[PDB]
């Protein structure tokens, strides 16, 4: 019941993400070194290459998490400019006021 | 001269609220809570 | 006429351990109003008073976090709005007190701690040196 | 020209709230914000998450009382105590509305994980700061 | 209507009688500052505007003072200039005019004229521009006149006070000096003029040649005591802190001039004065506005 | 929390993999934000994978066990 | 660069302040200042980041089926819906395109 | 037609001029019109209009009164927990006894915030501060101690801070600072052959 | 009357009173006692306390209320009750 199939997709990817973090950091722990044997980094390249796609945290967007607006998020509050000034021109925002100085 | 530590009370985790609830009587005018 | 004939009193226990000795607690409450903070600094302050504890007061500067937004849904970027968010304190020092009163007095003055306001209390524990450091163990 | 949360004069007979009235930049100089919370302050977290719980419970709280609410609520929170303060008019039989805070007190208690209280305060009619 | 008022005295009455009991004190003596103070502290509101803070004073001052109907149940009005529909500013006019009668029978530095709103605040009846002139005009002719003391009165409740606007010490050693504070941009200063010395400048503990590179900065240093003759008389300990290098050169001058205020006389303080050395400089760095490129620099106009 | 050299038993006393494993520890400890169990369960993982590749670092002359 | 004592004594200093006993480049600390911290996928902002709009949604849906909760949004788009499908606009079966 | 209910008149009006407030607000609790016996008026006026009356005001609804904060209030609520309270050592009547008794200083943060959640990681901070004169120390242990510690040692506090941050709980970290100063000062009463290279 | 009441607000003992039923029998009967065998002004002071912080009256008990006002010639009350009676 998402906002869109885009907010869907992001939602699967953050949950794919959480469930193999561990494995990819260890993973990565491996690689990014220079004590290991060069074999065993290439091994761990190749491992991690193989990890599902959606996996890999740089593929998760910060959508809005009323509009799936990819873009103008304010990250404290998750959501959207125009969203953040609607709540927030309504005083349901704690304590945000327009800035005047 | 000499320092004294004092003994440290303890209390169960409502003791605050029942003490302050002692000092409030009934409110004559006001129906039940 | 219908006051209570007896009153019910709740229990506190003199326990053997010794008490833990506060040098300073340093109180900070932070919120967005400062008529809020200032009523509660005088309902602090009087408790203290009346608890027996010596108590000072000081306002910290405030912190004012402003951030942009653009106005229009669509193009515009000449067009802004600025918003901000004020943070007001108030550190309450509280000087030479037991851990028993700390505690009692925190709690009050936490369960009556108006919405919008937050609390960050900096406890100073005095303590003793443990055994090994008291003379070298070598 | 600036719209937003502007109710903007028709013909002088639409009657207004003081809330409806007062435009954005009005907030915190003649109007106070309609929920407080700890989240937007320095250095504080989950401002999101409030948000997002003050949002579900304002839909919430609109949809369960239909044409109840005379006014926009007030979400106070004192430690993990949520006070949702609203003022409704005189149309239901107190009976349905001590149902309703019932309900939506246990509802929302079990839904947020936090001990709810509701507080109403009752008007013959919807308050009329002006009329525009 | 006037029901309604009594309705309300009475009312706050009743409220200002509990309100003294809420706070524990004696009903009697609880004064309007009283209430005030325990209802800021009741009701705290940090609202900006103090006319929407919470507020429980006098009816006589809640309610507008524009009173009910100005007439009894007969009808009749009770004032005689009613049908003017300005009877307060007319019977104001007509009691001016009679007293410039009485005066013809008969025969400026800390004040000034009440605004326009403060007239009709005064009369709650609202005026225009130029009934507001004519009554001005009516009221200085009343004043050039060889008014007395009656006039003075009157003519005083109009009168508007003019917004127009030093200690010495002794150290431990019995050295007479004085003490002053000054700003500048964001550089504050802090400096200490004693009354007896020989023309030394010790600024954060270092002397001033050496604190300040630049001859600006000494020549504003200089500028004080030049202009009251008293090179090489004085010894200054100052302290200053945050901005710049001339920043901190005029905030040390307005601090320093503002101390050694204490030992010239006040007519060489008011010569001071006159030389701009004792205001303080409201010239403060302005916002950059959001959608240009500074203070007041627009986005060049895309060319067309 | 902080000492879990006695979780290396099962690691070549020396070697490169000794010197990465306490880079590992060294972060293990320095992390508030994992209880003991998933410290020692990173560790563990870690000897099983090298377990696992022992063929490739014995080829490279490093011992592991 | 320091005299043997001083760097001694910094090593020691750092088997104190369980710091890494043995000589190690920036790259290999990479692993050191990455177990010091959570992964960001692991972190509460990122698997967390969206309500669950599925509970949100479903309970909303739910309550009104029971009659507690007017969507009034719901009300309306229903209302457009029968308007439409007296007017003759339908979801046709699945796997029935018009086009073909 | 079925009858129409009449809101009775407020209690405010039964209330007497001496009564117990704080009967009447024992706790926190929203300002209540028909509860509070004062003609207070809110809201910024229209023009030539008076502030909103209580009943429906929203604004007042909004404040978080301290209502139930008389000093009445608090003064009864002291005096209850006055039993609670512990005497603080009047021996120590000055911070330099303090000192001369109790050489370490323990700080902590306890952080309350308005959620359902009440942990927060900035709890579990805790600092260890020592003036090295109260430690029993000589030249070289002293000499050694402060290039262990470096920038841990403020020469013009002369005083050691050791901040733990590591661990999970705040109970944690103080056992962890603990630890720390004792194998500090154990390493630093302690001499090694190489330290002759100096 | 007066020794049980005591002894019901002694302590912890007000919350034997039992269920809603049996607190307003158990006020109602207190009250009309009250009012047959007190002074008007200890009777008033009683009716203060009591309704309806402690329950809601029932006719017979006005009724009782009112006889003993009669009884003290206090007519002066009876509008108010009627009051406290809507």
């Amino acid at each position: 019941h998402y906002v869109d199939w885009r907010m869907w997709r992001d939602v699967k990817r953050r949950k794919m993400a959480y469930e193999y973090a561990d494995e990819r950091l260890r993973i990565n722990s491996l690689r990014k070194n220079t004590i290991l044997p060069k074999i065993l980094q290439d091994v761990a390249d190749e491992e991690i290459a193989a990890l599902p796609r959606d996996s890999c945290p740089v593929r998760i967007r910060n959508r809005c998490v009323m509009t799936s607006r990819p873009r103008g998020v304010k990250r404290r509050w998750r959501l959207s400019r125009i969203v953040f000034r609607h709540l927030a021109d309504h005083g349901q925002l704690s304590g945000i006021q327009r800035a005047t100085w | 001269e000499e320092v004294v530590i004092p003994k440290k009370k303890t209390w169960d985790k409502v003791a605050v609220l029942q003490a302050l609830a002692s000092t409030v009587n009934r409110d004559t005018t006001a129906v039940p809570y | 006429v219908d006051v209570p004939k007896d009153l019910t009193k709740p229990v506190v226990t003199i326990s053997d351990e010794p008490d833990i000795l506060y040098k300073r607690l340093s109180v900070l409450v932070k919120g967005h109003d400062k008529a809020v903070l200032d009523s509660y600094e005088y309902f602090a302050v009087l408790a203290a008073k009346e608890l027996g504890i010596s108590i000072k007061v000081h306002e910290p500067p405030r912190k004012i976090e402003r951030f942009t937004l653009l106005q229009s849904v669509h193009i515009y970027k000449k067009h802004r709005v600025q918003y901000e968010m004020r943070t007001l304190y108030r550190c309450l020092e509280l000087e030479h007190l037991t851990g028993s009163t700390a505690d009692v007095y925190l709690e009050y003055i936490q369960r009556n701690l108006p919405e919008g306001v937050a609390m960050e209390v900096t406890k100073t524990q005095l303590e003793q040196l443990p055994e090994h450091i008291k003379e070298p163990i070598w | 020209k600036n719209r937003a949360a502007r109710v903007r004069v028709s013909k002088g007979d639409k009657p207004v709230t003081y809330e409806e009235a007062h435009a954005p930049h009005y907030i915190a100089h003649r109007k106070g914000w309609l929920s407080l919370h700890t989240g937007n302050l320095d250095g504080e977290d989950h401002a999101a998450e409030r948000t997002v719980e003050d949002v579900f419970l304002r839909k919430f709280m609109w949809g369960t009382f239909p044409g109840c609410l005379a006014d926009q609520l007030v979400l106070k929170r004192r430690g993990n105590q949520l006070e949702i303060c609203a003022v409704v008019l005189r149309q239901l039989s107190p009976h349905k509305y001590y149902f309703l805070v019932g309900y939506s007190e246990t509802l929302l208690s079990y839904f947020y994980k936090c001990p709810v209280r509701l507080h109403l305060q009752t008007v013959p009619s919807k308050v009329v700061y002006k009329y525009l | 209507t006037e029901d309604f008022i009594k309705k309300q005295i009475e009312e706050f009455n009743i409220g200002k009688r509990h309100l003294a009991n809420m706070m524990g004190e004696d009903p009697e003596t609880f004064t309007q500052e009283d209430i005030d103070r325990a209802i800021a502290y009741l009701f705290p509101s940090g609202l900006f505007e103090k006319r929407a803070r919470p507020v429980m004073k006098h009816p006589e001052q809640i309610f507008p003072r524009q009173r009910a109907i100005q007439w009894g149940e007969d009808g009749r009005p009770f004032h005689y200039l009613f049908y003017t529909g300005k009877q307060s500013y007319y019977s104001l006019m007509h009691d001016v005019y009679g007293m410039l009668l009485n005066l013809e029978k008969h025969q400026v530095i800390g004040s000034r004229w009440l605004i326009k709103e403060e007239l009709e605040e005064m009369l709650v009846e609202k005026l225009s521009d130029l009934d507001y002139m004519q009554f001005i005009r009516l009221l200085e002719k009343l004043l050039t006149s060889q008014c007395g003391a009656a006039e003075e009165e009157f003519v005083q409740r109009f009168r508007r006070s003019v917004t127009l606007e030093e200690p010495v010490q002794y150290d431990e050693q019995g050295m007479a000096f004085s003490k002053s504070e000054g700003k500048r941009k964001t550089a504050k200063a802090e400096a200490i003029v004693y009354k007896h010395g020989s023309g030394r400048i010790k600024v954060n503990g270092i002397d001033y040649q050496l604190y300040f590179p630049i001859t600006q900065d000494r020549e504003q240093l200089m500028f004080p005591f030049h202009f009251v003759d008293r090179l090489g008389k004085h010894d200054v300990t100052c302290t200053v802190s945050g901005g710049g290098r001339s920043a901190q050169a005029g905030a040390i001058r307005l601090a320093m001039a503002k101390a050694l205020c204490s030992f010239v006389t006040e007519d060489e303080v008011e010569w001071m004065r006159q030389a701009g050395l004792l205001t303080t400089d409201p010239r403060v760095r302005e916002r950059k506005k959001p959608g240009q490129e500074g203070a007041r620099r627009k986005f060049t106009w895309k060319k067309r | 929390h902080i000492f879990l050299e006695k979780h290396l038993e099962s690691f070549p006393k020396q070697g490169p993999i000794r010197h990465f494993m306490e880079l590992v520890t060294c972060g293990l400890s320095k992390n508030p934000y994992l209880s003991v169990k998933q410290k020692v369960e990173h560790i563990e993982w870690f000897r099983n994978y090298f377990n696992e590749k022992k063929d490739i670092l014995k080829e490279s002359n490093i011992q592991f066990n | 660069s320091l005299s043997e004592y001083a760097f001694r004594m910094s090593r020691l200093s750092a088997r104190l302040f369980g710091e890494v006993t043995r000589p190690t480049n920036s790259k290999s600390m990479k692993v050191v200042k990455l177990f010091s911290e959570l992964p960001l996928a692991k972190k509460k902002e990122t698997y967390d980041w969206y309500p669950n709009h599925h509970t949100y949604a479903e309970l909303m849906q739910t309550l009104r089926f029971l009659g507690l909760y007017r969507d009034e949004h719901q009300d309306f788009m229903d209302e457009q819906k029968r308007l439409k499908k007296l007017r003759g606009k339908e979801k046709p079966k699945k796997g029935e395109g018009k086009r073909a | 037609r079925p009858p129409r209910r009449k809101a009775l008149p407020p209690r405010t009006e039964k209330m007497a001029v001496d009564q117990d407030w704080p009967s009447v607000y024992p706790v926190a609790a929203p300002f209540k019109p028909s509860a509070v016996p004062l003609p207070v008026r809110m809201g910024y006026p229209v023009k030539k209009g008076v502030p909103m009356a209580k009943e429906g005001n929203l604004e007042l609804l909004k404040i978080p009164n301290f209502l139930h904060l008389t000093p009445v209030a608090i003064k009864k609520h002291c005096e209850a927990l006055k039993d609670f309270c512990t005497e603080w050592p009047a021996a120590l009547d000055s911070d330099e006894k303090c000192e001369k008794h109790f050489p370490i200083e323990i700080d902590s943060t306890d952080y309350v915030s308005s959620g359902p959640s009440v942990r927060n990681p900035r709890a579990r901070v805790v600092v260890l501060r020592v003036k090295l004169s109260s430690l029993n120390l000589d030249d070289h242990a002293k000499k050694k101690l402060i290039k262990l510690v470096g920038e841990r040692y403020c020469k013009t506090t002369d005083v050691l801070t050791i901040k733990t941050d590591r661990c999970p709980l705040r109970r944690q970290n103080y056992d962890y600072a603990v630890y720390l100063l004792t194998v500090l000062y154990h390493e630093s009463w302690n001499t090694e052959e190489w330290e002759k290279s100096k | 009357a007066y020794q049980v009441h005591g002894l019901l607000k002694t302590g912890d003992n007000w919350k034997f009173i039992g269920p809603d039923q049996h607190r307003n029998f158990y006020y109602s009967k207190f009250f009309d006692l009250i009012c047959l065998m007190e002074q008007i002004d200890v009777t008033l002071k009683w009716y203060e306390d009591l309704i309806p912080s402690a329950y809601f009256p029932h006719s017979q008990t006005m009724i009782h209320l009112l006889q003993a006002l009669d009884v003290a010639n206090r007519l002066e009350v009876i509008p108010k009750i009627w009051k406290d009676s809507k």
